[PDB]
């Protein structure tokens, strides 16, 4: 009967454990993006870059 | 899987996840099934 | 009048025109506007065609 509760705690654990699909790995190369208010010019974004 | 569980190099996340997920199940599957399956067998045979 | 004239007129004053941009590339140093331009739009209602 004690072994019985060994089962139910599993369900308690299933709530605690979240769900994802695929981890993020260290590829060594990453990206960065710059977005400016509309109506701007090429010089402004070039200076920001 | 001992080297897998402790890694920080390239592709570390996948080996970490696989090693932990396997070792955590196995440590309890080897230390508790020996003391549990005879009780299960005798109970299932009695009924 | 002739039907050819009607066809020519309806072709001429129901058309699409591409104008461009105010502040296009290449720009001159010291520019701060990059708006677009709208030139002509196709007729929509029957009264406009009338």
């Amino acid at each position: 009967v004690l072994y019985l509760i060994i089962v139910v705690g599993m369900a308690y654990l299933f709530v605690r454990l979240p769900s994802s699909f695929l981890p993020d790995e260290d590829q060594g190369v990453f990206m960065t993006m710059v977005q400016l208010p509309a109506g701007a010019t090429q010089e402004r974004t070039q200076k920001v870059l | 899987v001992m080297p897998l569980v402790i890694s920080t190099g390239a592709g570390s996340g996948a080996q970490n996840a696989v090693g932990t997920g396997v070792m955590g199940g196995m440590v309890t599957a080897t230390v508790l099934a020996i003391f549990f399956v005879p009780v299960f067998f005798v109970v299932v045979r009695r009924r | 009048l002739t039907p050819v004239d009607v066809i020519t007129a309806i072709k001429a004053q129901n058309a699409q025109v591409a104008a461009g941009q105010l502040g296009g590339t290449p720009p001159v140093k010291g520019q701060q506007l990059n708006a677009s331009i709208i030139a002509q739009t196709r007729l929509t209602s029957t009264e406009e065609f009338g």
